[PDB]
């Protein structure tokens, strides 16, 4: 419907851009997640995050990327109703943090996020803010990208886009070290660490600044070389006084993980972004051949 | 950390 | 970064069926009451300096004239309120494309006050509201970036003439409004290459498109016209542009005499 | 990005 034809129910979610609630359909009864917008104190007309967001969605029909049901665009308000998951995973991982989510689910997960991210960049769009409060489940197992406030159409070859991307704790080094062509790449990247965030119940790298975010990454993985990664000496923000750790086992990194599982999450987070693994080939991974669908504890 | 925003241009 | 090989194909496959339903009316001037083929060209041209002036991609200028034309397909529009339907799409266009689109004041004043901020902004409503959203349209320019990749190594001559090139057709909906972006960038491509080179539409593109050079003809007859009368057309902002080192001044070069194809 | 130069009513 209209305005009048939702009932609010609660606010679910707040964020850089979005005013959140969870809102019942009058008429229908349906449950959605309302995302509002304000025009208002807004002297520019419809926000580029909102045209853009509205617009890929629109193109992007899959069962593990979120649904917009509607767009409603009046004078002061522009609201995009959304069908309601019950929760993020954010909430899910510390709803979880003292037992652990079995690891029959976050291979489930990770399948599911991989599909809706291969079809994604399948469809020429890079996402940027993948993060677990950006990923929503449902009770009955499934899991879907959301949040696309920051997403993109990308061209074949890219271009330079925008600097300022993706939450700290997710970024990928290339942006850190300053490149200024960037892609599909830095999705796996945030992918890479939200598996080991679900394994080891913890974020991978939980930097407090930019500097710091690149030593957690470097401690943890080795400080990277011509060797591993042709160029990245040259890189605008690459410094050759930057200390050189070495890299540590994954058993070390991700005890819980069995050899293939590390293989994958190795393959997810290299440095070389020419050489990470893609959504696509990271779904034929060993990892995935007993691969189910379980329902979580929620 | 909260999601990024773009740098000021001038 | 550099690479792009595994959804390249899945790309360009989406792109080519987007082509097809995102797609203006060939003839939709006819049912125009007050405008013509020529204030559309005037209006390109002008948006064309626009892109200029404010160091827009060409992406951006290339889905400006996609919006317009699907708007005027649909909507009927006074001569003295098309620049206004102009200048909302480009602000449009360049809120999705650009890093930093410009300013709604900057919009207002490049058309002189022509129109007030509550109008562009009003106009922008509408023109999202008779798109229904659907911004993120397939170009010209999408299609000849993929095709620019066949070239091994690099040529970057041919690929700011196919450029130029694919921008003239953007002024002219007679003809080119008959004919899909992928088969313009195939007809702009192939007769950049033989101009700068004199090499042919590759049989790999050939594959890739389905569009072998017997089915480029038709459209290549239209653009190699359009390339020999180009100093003489009425609308010159397209050639200033490419007169600039920037682009390695090819609309400097002279056209071939003759394609023998 | 801008970089201004003129004004034209079309
Ligand atoms: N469809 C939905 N169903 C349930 N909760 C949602 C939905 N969309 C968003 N949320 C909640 O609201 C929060 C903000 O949503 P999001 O669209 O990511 O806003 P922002 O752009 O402000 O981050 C999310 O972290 C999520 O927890
Ligand atoms: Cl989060
Ligand atoms: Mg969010
Ligand atoms: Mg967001």
């Amino acid at each position: 419907g209209h305005m009048e034809n939702f009932q609010k129910v609660e606010k679910i979610g707040e964020g850089t851009y979005g005013v959140v609630y969870k809102a019942r359909n009058k008429l229908t009864g349906e449950v959605v997640a309302l995302k509002k917008i304000r025009l208002d104190t807004e002297t520019e007309g419809v926000p580029s995050t909102a045209i853009r967001e509205i617009s890929l969605l629109k193109e992007l029909n899959h069962p593990n990327i979120v649904k917009l049901l509607d767009v409603i665009h009046t004078e002061n308000k522009l609201y995009l109703v959304f069908e309601f998951l019950h929760q993020d995973l954010k909430k899910f991982m510390d709803a979880s943090a003292l037992t652990g989510i079995p690891l029959p689910l976050i291979k489930s997960y990770l399948f599911q996020l991989l599909q809706g991210l291969a079809f994604c960049h399948s469809h020429r769009v890079l996402h940027r803010d993948l993060k677990p409060q950006n990923l929503l489940i449902n009770t009955e197992g499934a899991i879907k990208l959301a949040d696309f406030g920051l997403a993109r159409a990308f061209g074949v070859p890219v271009r330079t886009y925008t600097h300022e991307v993706v939450t700290l704790w997710y970024r990928a080094p290339e942006i850190l070290l300053g490149c200024k062509y960037y892609s599909t790449a830095v999705d796996i990247w945030s992918l890479g660490c939200i598996f080991a965030e679900m394994v080891t119940r913890r974020a991978l790298f939980p930097g407090d600044s930019e500097i710091d975010q690149l030593f957690r990454i470097f401690r943890t993985l080795g400080t990277p070389d011509e060797v591993v990664w042709p160029g990245v000496t040259s890189m605008p923000d690459y410094k050759p006084s930057f200390p050189k750790w070495a890299r540590q086992d994954f058993s070390k990194v991700v005890p819980p993980l069995d050899e293939d599982g590390r293989s994958l999450l190795s393959q997810m987070l290299h440095y070389d972004p020419n050489k990470r693994i893609s959504a696509k080939a990271a779904l034929a991974h060993p990892f995935f051949q007993d691969v189910t669908k379980p329902v979580p504890h929620l | 950390p909260k999601t990024p925003k773009k740098a000021k241009k001038l | 970064s550099n690479e792009v090989p595994d959804y390249q194909e899945d790309i360009h496959t989406y792109l080519r069926e987007m082509e097809v339903k995102c797609k203006p009316k060939v003839g939709y001037m006819k049912r125009q009451p007050d405008i013509t083929n020529s204030m559309r060209a005037i209006l390109v041209d002008w948006l064309v300096e626009v892109g200029e002036e404010y160091k827009l991609q060409n992406e951006t200028l290339h889905l400006a004239v996609n919006y317009i034309d699907r708007f005027l397909s649909s909507m009927s529009v006074l001569r003295g309120k098309l620049q206004l339907v102009g200048t909302a799409a480009m602000l449009l266009a360049s809120k999705f494309e650009e890093i930093y689109p410009p300013e709604v004041a900057e919009f207002v004043y490049i058309t002189d006050d022509t129109y007030s901020k509550k109008q562009v902004l009003r106009m922008e409503h509408l023109v999202l509201k008779v798109l229904a959203f659907d911004l993120a349209a397939p170009t010209v320019n999408q299609f000849l970036t993929q095709y620019f990749l066949h070239l091994q190594p690099a040529n970057c001559k041919v690929e700011s003439l196919a450029m130029f090139l694919g921008e003239l057709s953007l002024i002219d909906a007679d003809p080119y409004l008959k004919y899909l972006p992928s088969l313009i960038a195939g007809a702009a491509f192939h007769l950049a290459l033989y101009t700068v080179t004199g090499q042919s539409w590759p049989e790999s593109l050939a594959q890739q498109t389905g569009y072998t050079l017997e089915s480029l003809k038709p459209c290549l007859v239209d653009l190699h016209q359009t390339y020999l009368k180009a100093p003489q057309h009425a609308q010159q902002s397209i050639r200033e542009k490419y007169k600039h080192s920037k682009y390695h001044s090819v609309s400097l070069l002279n056209p071939p005499e003759t394609l023998s194809v």
